[PDB]
RNA sequence: GGGAUGACCCCAGGCGGUAGGGGAGCGUUCCCGAUGCCGAUGAAGGCCGACCCGCGAGGGCGGCUGGAGGUAAGGGAAGUG
RNA sequence: GGUGGAGCCUGGGAGUGAGGGCGCGAGCGAUAACGUCCGCGUCCGAGCGCGGGAACAACCGAGACCGCCAGCUAAGGCCCC
RNA sequence: CCGUGAGGGAAAGGUGAAAAGAACCCCGGGAGGGGAGUGAAAUAGAGCCUGAAACCGUGGGCUUACAAGCAGUCACGGCCCCGCAAGGGGUUGUGGCGUGCCUAUUGAAGCAUGAGCCGGCGACUCACGGUCGUGGGCGAGCUUAAGCCGUUGAGGCGGAGG
């Protein structure tokens, strides 16, 4: 073995999901939250466990 | 009140508008006496 | 004299000598290519039928090509949707032989 | 934005002023205001197992082993540490300095003689790691040491 | 680590520019107004590629109905001749014929009559 | 062979100056220097020195014949404009800005 | 393979009696001539196509109570500036301009649509400029 | 299915799409790789290009500019479009 | 019978909780509303992509993976535009 | 600089290895330029590295004064250019087709929001818990914390605890 090539299994990354960079792309705009009210807010909803 | 332009006016019309601006040269004639040039019915700048 | 054949669901006016591009058939390029038994001749009577059975237009496979790339896109106003696409399209360059 | 130089004023009345809508210029939307979300001091430290680094170096010291690029040396008598001397011994060894060499003695005159090799690395025994043992293309250890290194795992 | 926008969007926006030489005003010159134009010239292109078959076709009718009106029949018998005749060669792109090899498109017009 | 003078950061705005050298293109030097002495625009002043300028430069320096001289080229740019405040009823102060021309004057030989 | 498309042809000559032929379908055909879609090289870019002479205007029939019925509009700019003329007011007046109409009417709007009816030459009664050709109907 | 246990060939199907879910990738800054490698016979950046590769995001290549840097394969982390 | 982007079970992530036109069944209205409230269906919503209806989200036709200067159709059309 | 005052509070870095920072001459009142000179380079000339875009200008090719429009797109033709050529690049005469982007809405070209244009800044993070999944380690077990030793980009120890 030598450091090139190291590197982890298939899973063990993922390397994970952007959010609110470009249309398509997926998530985008809106950033998966979804059109108004309080959950898409900052501080979002109430703790809905309660 | 306040009129004002609704549309910022493109390059193309504004030197349109320009069409007309154009100098024309002035008007001169050869001093009878004197060498030099001089508008007509007026009095040459050199030897009156 | 001339051919009208058919290949790649197309109709084409072949002489002999003329340099064409067909959709892509299958064969090596050099081989040599027996294009179906077409549809008329420049000397007239012989049309009828689907196809004249057995007088057979030969061409050489000169190359198989892919096309200049046509840009693909697609754009749907205030829904956010917009898709970029491009495509080339495969040929295979024919030279017209003789008209049997 | 709480920790920008600037005050906390209101900048504009907020209605009727004709401009958009602000708060105190820290806000990150103004240039020069401050950072969203962007880097703070943090520790990257983690806990990996014992049993895993444990393995993982056995393991890097097989791998070096099974490549046949392990040597155990004793003594070697390239000691009085000058590089000088220390590149005789390696010569002898059949180190020519074409590969890296990672060298692990507790034997501070042999360390400091290969130090300032462009091509050796070194280390007292306890020290021994793994990343050390993949940077470098062969392993050399001495008697010492891989007793250690052997007491280490198990 | 720092990553601030650099090269990247300067890139992006002459990428369009290039796409958008020759339109009109702002239209080649400023990085939205090429954006917005071109989504039209990309949609208008797929779309006069799907009826630019359509728009061929509507010639080479007009111009087979033409020459066959010229030897007394329509166009719409002149087809049906043709299906009976077995004779689907035309392919309505062959009005090549009709102008070219006028006496081969008159014998197709006799082909055709019988039925 | 051509000769050219430039006077650079005169204090006028392009469009006013570049007006007088639309007068005088592609004429010869010698009804170029009676266009702008009976022009009667301050603009006249700015580009008579730089042809001159040119003129001159033709003759002492690029060996171009006087007599033979022509403006085979010339234009102003626009350099880099001061801004003053003006100030205005209800307290608003505007900017004016008061521009800059680049004159560049171009000679060649008839 | 490419469509053929006609070089620079050279334009012939028709000549027409419209005596007792009645208006619309006169009028179909002069405009397919003026289009040029007999012509199997036709192409609808050019202007490729036979003038039109027609004599014997002020002579075309039309069915039904047409012409005490059938109004003509025109619209100055001004206010009130709708002016409604009756067929048989116009044959009086300006007999033509009713096949003219006619005509323009079926002619395709555009640049090129507004040539072909400068390719249509409409005179009441008989004859005309002769030093054209023009076969008949 | 082919029996290459395939990374590919053949056959048959599906492939409009906002909220939204899922999946693969492109690029940017930084790290290891690096006492290395590219570099004045020209780094980064800029301006062109009708050429090549890629579905695409992109990557090449040539010319011009520029004049001191840049950074593979493979992986790591983010003030990443 | 039906192998279907069917069904059922456990669990991760949602978004939605302003609907609208049309048809048919009612109530409210005046056997008013591009009215309003339910029911069953549909389409627009998201198919303001395509053909027809002059033009026109939801009426008729039809579910747009890409390419073709090939063929057959749908609705609607075949005097000229 | 703004505010009576508490107080608010900016912009603004880069010639060149070296000033060798352009003597002298020419136009000019100066400014500026033109030669000369320096320099590897002077569109490195001090309003100085690179020098993008909006914006303005000169020159050249095609084009346009009986046509009408979200400015494009598809076709054919003209002219100009590159080429060996069926080739391609530019431009646009005529013909077909064609209701800007974003947002918000049941529904927008919409006579509903937002944007003069360009460049740069600009918004799903981090910690600690949790709960699922996934990659590995050990498995009736798993695992250390604070510390301590060592190292100076070396790791080990530590069993309280959970
Ligand atoms: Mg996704
Ligand atoms: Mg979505
Ligand atoms: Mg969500
Ligand atoms: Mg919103
Ligand atoms: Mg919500
Ligand atoms: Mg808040
Ligand atoms: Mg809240
Ligand atoms: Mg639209
Ligand atoms: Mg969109
Ligand atoms: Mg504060
Ligand atoms: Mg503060
Ligand atoms: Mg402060
Ligand atoms: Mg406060
Ligand atoms: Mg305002
Ligand atoms: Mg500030
Ligand atoms: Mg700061
Ligand atoms: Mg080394
Ligand atoms: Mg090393
Ligand atoms: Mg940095
Ligand atoms: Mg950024
Ligand atoms: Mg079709
Ligand atoms: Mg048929
Ligand atoms: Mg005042
Ligand atoms: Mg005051
Ligand atoms: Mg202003
Ligand atoms: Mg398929
Ligand atoms: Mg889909
Ligand atoms: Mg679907
Ligand atoms: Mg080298
Ligand atoms: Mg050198
Ligand atoms: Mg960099
Ligand atoms: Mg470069
Ligand atoms: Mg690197
Ligand atoms: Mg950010
Ligand atoms: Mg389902
Ligand atoms: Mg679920
Ligand atoms: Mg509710
Ligand atoms: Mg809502
Ligand atoms: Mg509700
Ligand atoms: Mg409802
Ligand atoms: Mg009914
Ligand atoms: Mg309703
Ligand atoms: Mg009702
Ligand atoms: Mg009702
Ligand atoms: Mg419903
Ligand atoms: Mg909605
Ligand atoms: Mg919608
Ligand atoms: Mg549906
Ligand atoms: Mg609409
Ligand atoms: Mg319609
Ligand atoms: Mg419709
Ligand atoms: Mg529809
Ligand atoms: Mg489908
Ligand atoms: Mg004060
Ligand atoms: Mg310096
Ligand atoms: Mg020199
Ligand atoms: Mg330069
Ligand atoms: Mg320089
Ligand atoms: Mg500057
Ligand atoms: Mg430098
Ligand atoms: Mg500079
Ligand atoms: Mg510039
Ligand atoms: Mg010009
Ligand atoms: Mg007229
Ligand atoms: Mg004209
Ligand atoms: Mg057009
Ligand atoms: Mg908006
Ligand atoms: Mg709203
Ligand atoms: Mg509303
Ligand atoms: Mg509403
Ligand atoms: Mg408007
Ligand atoms: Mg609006
Ligand atoms: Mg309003
Ligand atoms: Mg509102
Ligand atoms: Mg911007
Ligand atoms: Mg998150
Ligand atoms: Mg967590
Ligand atoms: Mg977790
Ligand atoms: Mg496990
Ligand atoms: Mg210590």
């Amino acid at each position: 073995m030598k450091l090139s090539d190291l590197r982890p299994n298939p899973g063990a990354n993922k390397r994970r999901k952007r959010v609110g960079r470009g249309p398509g792309s997926g998530h985008g705009k809106t950033a998966t939250r979804g059109h108004k009210g309080q959950k898409s807010r900052s501080g979002g909803l109430k703790d809905p466990r309660r | 009140k306040h009129p004002v332009p609704k549309k910022k006016t493109s390059k193309a019309r504004r030197d349109a508008r320009r069409s007309h601006h154009a100098l024309t040269p002035p008007t001169l004639v050869p001093c009878p006496e004197c060498k030099a040039m001089k508008p007509p019915h007026t009095v040459c700048p050199e030897c009156g | 004299m001339f051919a009208i054949v058919k290949t790649g669901g197309k109709q084409y006016r072949v002489e002999p000598g003329l340099k064409l591009r067909v959709e892509k058939l299958d064969a090596e390029p050099g081989a040599t290519v027996e294009l179906p038994v077409l549809l008329l001749g420049g000397e007239k009577t012989v049309v009828g039928t689907p196809v004249v059975e057995g007088a057979s237009v030969v061409a050489e496979v000169l190359g198989h090509g892919r096309g200049k790339k046509i840009l693909v896109s697609k754009f749907k106003a205030k829904v956010q949707y917009r898709r970029k696409k491009g495509h080339r399209q495969p040929y295979t360059e024919l030279l017209i032989k003789e008209i049997r | 934005r709480g920790e920008v130089a600037y005050s906390g004023r209101k900048i504009w009345p907020q209605k009727h002023t004709g401009r958009a809508r602000h708060g105190d210029i820290g806000a990150p939307i103004f240039v020069g205001g401050g950072v969203v979300f962007g880097p703070k001091p943090r520790d990257y430290s983690y806990t990996l197992p014992k049993k895993v680094r444990k393995k993982g170096l056995a393991m890097a010291v097989a791998d070096r082993a099974r490549e046949g690029k392990l040597l155990l040396v004793e003594a070697f008598a390239g000691v009085n540490g000058k590089t000088k001397e220390f590149l005789a011994w390696a010569k002898e060894a059949g180190l020519d300095g074409s590969e890296s060499v990672l060298l692990v003695t507790g034997n501070e005159l042999v360390r400091r003689a290969a130090r300032n090799l462009p091509w050796v690395v070194t280390l007292a025994p306890e020290g021994l790691n793994v990343y050390d043992i993949v940077r470098t293309e062969r392993l050399v250890m001495d008697l010492d040491a891989w007793e250690v290194f052997q007491n280490r795992i198990g | 680590p720092r990553a601030k926008t650099g090269v990247v969007r300067r890139r992006k926006h002459k990428k369009i520019l290039k796409l958008a030489k020759g339109y009109w005003g702002l239209r080649s010159k400023s990085f939205r107004k090429a954006r917005e134009t071109l989504f039209a010239a990309g949609n208008y292109a797929y779309a006069h590629r799907k009826r630019r078959k359509r728009d061929f076709r509507r010639l080479w009718i007009v111009r087979i109905n033409a020459a066959c009106r010229q030897h007394g029949l329509n166009y719409s018998t002149f087809i049906h001749g043709l299906k009976k005749a077995g004779i689907e060669v035309d392919r309505k792109n062959l009005a090549d014929l009709a102008v070219r090899e006028p006496q081969v498109f008159a014998e197709l017009v006799e082909r055709a009559k019988a039925a | 062979m051509e000769a050219k003078a430039i006077a650079r950061y005169v204090r006028i705005s392009p469009r006013k100056v570049r007006l007088v050298v639309d007068l005088i293109r592609g004429k010869s030097l010698e009804e170029a220097r009676n266009i702008l002495r009976y022009t009667n625009k301050r603009g006249a002043y700015f580009v008579a020195k730089v042809l001159e300028s040119a003129a001159a430069n033709a003759v002492n320096n690029h060996d171009m014949l006087e007599d033979r001289l022509y403006v085979k080229a010339a234009y102003v740019d626009e350099g880099p404009a001061l801004k003053r405040v003006l100030p205005r009823a209800r307290g608003r102060a505007d900017i004016i800005k008061k521009r800059t021309s680049h004159i560049t004057v171009i000679l060649g030989e008839k | 393979m490419k469509t053929y498309v006609p070089k620079q042809v050279e334009p012939r000559w028709v000549l027409i009696d419209a005596e007792g032929k009645t208006l619309g379908r006169l009028a179909t055909k002069i405009a397919t001539l003026l289009r040029g879609k007999h012509r199997p090289d036709w192409t609808p870019n050019v202007a490729m196509g036979d003038f039109v002479v027609v004599v014997n205007a002020d002579k075309i029939r039309v069915t039904g109570k047409k012409l005490e019925q059938k109004i003509y509009t025109r619209y100055s700019g001004y206010p009130g500036g709708l002016k409604k003329i009756p067929l048989e007011k116009m044959l009086a007046t300006h007999p033509e301009r009713v096949l003219e109409h006619a005509v323009k009417g079926m002619l395709p709007k555009g640049p090129l649509g507004r040539r072909l009816f400068k390719r249509l030459k409409v005179y009441a009664g008989p004859d005309h400029p002769h030093q054209a050709q023009r076969p008949e109907k």
